[PDB]
């Protein structure tokens, strides 16, 4: 029903 | 400032030729370490992580770090008129507009240049946090693209399965179903053959195939692949390099 | 039901190959001699019968006669995740809704396994009484296929003329005409690439050239061809398949 | 009046294809020298010159001078009903309507006949004097082929630039800037061979896709010859063994 | 004119 | 900037 992101499992950093 | 020299660019060629088709514009950040790459394609399903460490390189000198902006269809235009043979040399200076590429061949007098504008690219880096795996899953990666091309041809979504037993990928699509099961089979003698699993919990995960069938264009540059699955993470399939390795991330699909 | 096992998955895919451009539907007909095929194309002028013999596969089982209704193009998505040489298993049920379809190879215990949905399909037999053919070729499979590209290049019809001397196909076009003429050609060194012509009395005949190069997609299995001719029925063109055949039957142009 | 046989039906296709992509429509000009062939491009900017002597004909008869006028894509669709290694046989009457094309095969007695209808074609011959070229080098076709696709893909132009110690092919786009430089070379090898006559250095600007249209012809010779000097066009000739195939390219002026 | 199968076998 | 043609170096015959 969904396709999850890679966000959704890991945090943005620099 | 930037000068790092490959003795075989077949290394570089199938490399970009492995990322392209899922990312296109791409910084190369570089720095003692080597020259590394993260990349989120353009909806944020799959993450392609590569490392070419210092140590493969013929001469690697960085005094300092800089990321090369560069678009991937722009580098294999101009790739493909170096062999695998050729002996590869990327050059950059302080602040760059430009990567300079050169090729030479043996017993010709033939040399290649190009100078390669870069380009400005906002590229959004993830933190991924070192994993202990439910499960690891060693296996020949001509293997792994056949059962994803052939799953493809059939739907668009693979469910894959690590037990104790073996690893299944099955799928179901408007034809019918498929399933394709490895077990963990060790040859004697020829070793590209194996399969091993090392688990420590079953796991099963839904992904998308077209994503897999990307992945697995990196097929020539390693004879296995290494898939590391567990419950709450997306999965990785890793391509070794001999000396720096090729990651592709997937989150999977839920509902 | 039904368990046949083929001992290189190759038979399997060189026939859907050879059959799925002229019919796409086709009903599989499982009995105690095998598995049978007969289906006409959606103008009714080209005809397939095909026929697997149970002698071929290794460990034939077919308890009760049934039609399995396939679309040849799903089969052939399915067919192609089987290398030449896998070991393969159709499996059938009592009044089934799917077939079932194992490749298994060697040194490798990997295991793929298919259902493939069945389809209902009306199927149209018609009866063919045994003829004697006032002309019958045999010639290389590749030669005939040769033959009907270069003409198809050039036309969509094509003459065939047998006489004791030799068979010539011709044709004309908006580019201008061509023509091939073989004749009977005997080697004893390299006899895959021989000529015969059987014939009572001379015969020629007028054929759609799309039609037989569709035929031509069986080369690959039979290095050898068989056309049989006679002006009052249709063009049998024939590809032995060592245990059962593949034929195909043209209706001319008048 | 016209009956001309070839050993090998290979030559006459090579050839074709060699035409084709860059004239659609040709004549055939027969007369006792041979069967030769002059025409420009649809732009002008490029004119082919073909020469198949006499000499290189099995049975080379010609009563009376005629223009075979040939829309030479209906020329390959039936050329290619002929292996390499048939002999081949054009016929022609006086006044033609058609040309006769016989294939014949060894071994086999299968016999093939075609007759392709002639066209009505008005092609302007130019007069193309013989030169002394400032710069003449010889190279392999396929090196040459290979340079060509690979700057084509990068840029609409390349400068060809020779002095006495080398030859450099370079071009300017928007991916940046590429060059190759090949030096002389004497290997035994064979086809290696890298050769450069020079009176005067020289350096003119060309259409790539010309270029690699010309290069289509790669399968007549292993080597290539391309012929510079500042006022007049580009020279790239392929030996045929039996006579010539030419291509000259108008150079771009005022970069 | 192109004939058809029918016109020679019929069915069954 | 400019493409010449092939009627600038050789006139027709």
């Amino acid at each position: 029903r969904r396709q999850t992101s890679m966000t959704d499992f890991y945090h943005s950093k620099r | 400032m930037l000068e790092a020299r490959l003795e075989q660019a077949s290394l570089l060629k199938r490399v970009v030729d492995a990322i392209k088709d899922l990312v296109q514009d791409c910084n190369f950040d570089c720095n003692d370490s080597g020259i590394a790459l993260q990349a989120m394609d353009n909806s944020h399903v799959a993450l392609v992580s590569m490392l070419l460490k210092a140590e493969g390189f013929s001469a690697y000198r960085c005094d300092r770090n800089i990321a090369l902006g560069i678009n991937l269809v722009s580098l294999t235009k101009v790739l493909r008129a170096a062999q695998n043979e050729d002996i590869l040399t990327l050059k950059a200076d302080d602040s760059p507009d430009a990567v300079n590429l050169m090729f030479e061949s043996a017993e010709t007098d033939r040399i290649s240049e190009y100078d390669i504008k870069l380009m400005d690219i906002d590229q959004e880096h993830l933190a991924i946090p070192e994993t202990e795996y439910a499960a690891t899953v060693e296996m020949p990666s001509a293997e792994f693209q056949r059962i994803c091309r052939d799953l493809n041809a059939l739907s668009e979504s693979v469910v894959i399965e690590a037990t104790k037993e073996g690893v299944k990928f099955s799928c179901q699509g408007d034809i019918g179903s498929g399933s394709v099961t490895i077990r963990q089979h060790t040859s004697v003698d020829k070793p590209e053959q194996n399969v091993s699993i090392a688990l420590s919990e079953p796991v099963a995960l839904t992904f998308s195939l077209k994503y897999l069938v990307n992945f697995c264009k990196a097929t020539s540059l390693s004879s296995k692949v290494t898939l590391c699955l567990s419950q709450e993470v997306p999965l990785l399939v890793e391509y070794g390099l001999g000396s720096g390795h090729l990651r592709f991330y997937l989150a999977p699909k839920i509902g």
